[PDB]
């Protein structure tokens, strides 16, 4: 299940060049079945009429911004104690291992835990990936039928270009 | 924009200079002659085969443990130290501890704080406070590795009585041919490049200027390029890709400065937007290169050892020496010189980053680090640009150079030149090839 697995991960934020608004992402949709546009075809401001797929270079420039921002908080390997009762944390990774990983230092009975784990971090970026993977939320359509109205009203070979861009903008890092 | 940075009247004046400064015209031969740069390495065969792509705690844990314990066993052999004792072993004589200089706290580190953190194969990686009450002289930083001596009659706390000084690698030692190069200059330089208020880059435009009329025979440039930190890149203001704009940013120098014949290297920076923002960073990839500039334009990592007419460079962009400066604690009496001191621990330790855990957002893939950014020899010059003022100055017998930033806010920052030549082989041994260094103004 989609919705789940990237309940916990931060939406994609960006700003419209022109209002100023700062729209949110979270699909490569929006809305419910006929109604349903690709997100990045408007505003979220109704007095704005500039559409997002007009700014697909700033959209890229945010996400790199956004990628380094979590892969540095991956790699601040900020620790925390698993013990209620302590929630000891730090950065400094103990050379004194116990049976499941590092010995607090505070109280010395509990493990610390990754604050900002691999597992999120991957996930995060899976996320990033996702919102702009339009070949993938169009074969998650039932009737080719709904697809193909919506391939040939929006989806065509530039925009399809546009989305696969952003989707891959994970990989330069 | 750039305004006050343009309006500047300090251009060209020289701020700081070492050696024999003046009897050598800042002129370079251009590409003249035999110019030999070649990446150095130190190599590694204890790193298995299959790697995640993000680290797992018990591989930076081995990472640790391995710096402690090989550092440690080059010590022991150096000072003869009989037996390294577990700390939290207890006894009435004084014991010979090995570990990692550590704070008890996330803060800053104080003479109440230090905590020696063991090596996994003697103390099985345990901690003790240090009491540093009587010892006379010390300076340590998290992160750094030391052998000390004292009283542990509980186990539970070294009262330190000594605190072994760091042991050196040697230096490179010159081949035949290396004696056979002639004089180069080589001319250093560090981002950013443009004003904090402009994108206009005035600053590497004039350094360009500079470059072509003086013709050096290398270029080292540190980003960044596009930093990560102006205010028009932060607010994703820019209207076009970060990729481009750095690419345009590398065209305008290897073009601008084609015929000057000089060779310009290129070292990331952590604060290049565009690149990977972990540390080791690999070289920066651009391909849009004629095969003339292909012989001279070359890519290099962050860090990089390189060696220039047989003179090895150590070369580095990240402000390893204002966070080290920043962690370091001392105590002697007051006619130290806290960068000195700070140079000698980064020769001392070996590392290009020894500083652990490091400044709080510089991110660091510590397997990476243990391959790609350790010292594989004392180097010659050292080329630390940091935050803190320029300066050069001779430590252990390497002279590290501090070039500054090109540029400081909305001000004119400053570069450096470096005048090269390896002396006749015979005499007391170190006869630095580097002649005379010069901080100048841009
Ligand atoms: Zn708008
Ligand atoms: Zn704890």
């Amino acid at each position: 299940t989609d919705e789940e697995k990237y309940r916990d991960c931060e939406r994609f934020k960006c700003p419209c060049p022109t209002c100023g608004t700062e729209n949110i992402y979270d699909n490569v949709f929006d809305g419910s079945g006929t109604d349903m546009e690709p997100s990045l075809y408007r505003c979220s401001n109704i007095d704005c009429k500039a559409s997002p797929l007009t700014f697909t270079v700033q959209l890229s420039n945010k996400l790199i911004m956004d990628i380094r921002r979590f892969i540095k908080k991956y790699y601040d390997g900020w620790l925390i104690c698993e013990e209620p009762t302590c929630r000891n944390r730090t950065r400094h990774l103990p050379l004194q291992f116990s049976r499941t990983g590092p010995l607090c230092p505070a109280c010395m009975k509990a493990t610390l835990q990754p604050e900002y784990s691999d597992k999120s971090l991957y996930t995060q970026l899976c996320f990033y990936r996702y919102i702009f993977d339009a070949e993938c939320a169009l074969e998650k359509l039932t009737t080719d039928h709904e697809k193909d109205k919506l391939k040939k009203q929006f989806f065509t070979p530039k925009v399809l270009q546009d989305y696969r861009k952003l989707k891959n903008t994970a990989e330069q890092f | 924009p750039s305004q006050k940075y343009n309006s500047r009247s300090n251009r060209g004046e020289v701020v700081t200079s070492f050696g024999l400064a003046q009897g050598v015209s800042w002129s370079g031969r251009g590409g003249a002659g035999n110019i030999s740069l070649k990446v150095l390495g130190c190599p590694e065969a204890l790193t298995g085969s299959y790697k995640s792509m993000f680290q797992k705690l018990p591989d930076i844990r081995e990472v640790l443990t391995c710096k402690i314990e090989e550092l440690g066993s080059e010590l022991k052999e150096h000072y003869k130290i009989e037996a390294f004792t577990p700390l939290l072993a207890p006894a009435q004589e004084p014991v010979t501890l090995l570990g990692q200089i550590g704070c008890d706290s996330n803060g800053k580190l104080n003479n109440k704080s230090v905590i020696l953190e063991g090596d996994r194969e003697h103390s099985s990686g345990a901690q003790i406070p240090v009491d540093l009450s009587e010892l006379k002289e010390y300076s340590l930083f998290p992160g750094q590795v030391v052998i000390m001596e004292g009283i542990n009659t509980t186990g539970r706390k070294l009262v330190a009585t000594k605190l072994y000084e760091g042991v050196p690698l040697p230096f490179y030692q010159p081949t035949e041919e290396d004696a056979d190069f002639e004089q180069s200059m080589v001319l250093v330089a560090c981002g950013p490049y443009t004003t904090s208020d402009s994108i206009t880059y005035d600053p590497l435009l004039d350094l360009i200027a500079v470059i072509n009329h003086d013709r050096p025979d290398v270029c080292i440039l540190f980003g960044p390029f596009l930093d990560a930190k102006h205010e028009q890149v932060e607010n994703c203001l820019l209207t076009s890709p970060f990729e481009d704009i750095f690419k345009q940013c590398l065209r305008t120098i290897i073009e601008g400065t084609r015929s000057s014949g000089s060779h310009l290297v290129f070292v990331p920076s952590l604060r290049d937007v565009h690149h990977e923002p972990v540390y080791p960073q690999p070289p920066f990839s651009y391909s849009d290169l004629s095969r003339e500039d292909k012989k001279q334009v070359q890519f290099v990592s962050e860090p990089c050892s390189l060696s220039i007419n047989g003179v090895i460079f150590g070369l580095t962009s990240t402000d390893l020496l204002f966070h080290l400066g920043a962690e370091e604690i001392s105590s002697s009496s007051g006619t130290s010189d806290r960068f000195s001191r700070i140079l000698k621990h980064i020769l001392t330790q070996r590392s290009y980053y020894p500083l652990y855990p490091p400044q709080e957002d510089m991110a660091i893939d510590y397997e990476s680090f243990y391959v790609y950014a350790q010292l594989p020899v004392t180097p010659d010059v050292l080329i630390i640009p940091s935050e803190l003022r320029y300066f050069v100055k001779d430590v252990l017998g390497c002279v590290c150079v501090n070039p500054g930033r090109l540029t400081k806010g909305q001000v004119g920052g400053t570069f450096a030149r470096l005048y090269l030549r390896r002396p006749a082989a015979d005499g007391a041994e170190r006869q630095s090839p580097c002649i005379a260094v010069q901080v100048v103004r841009i």
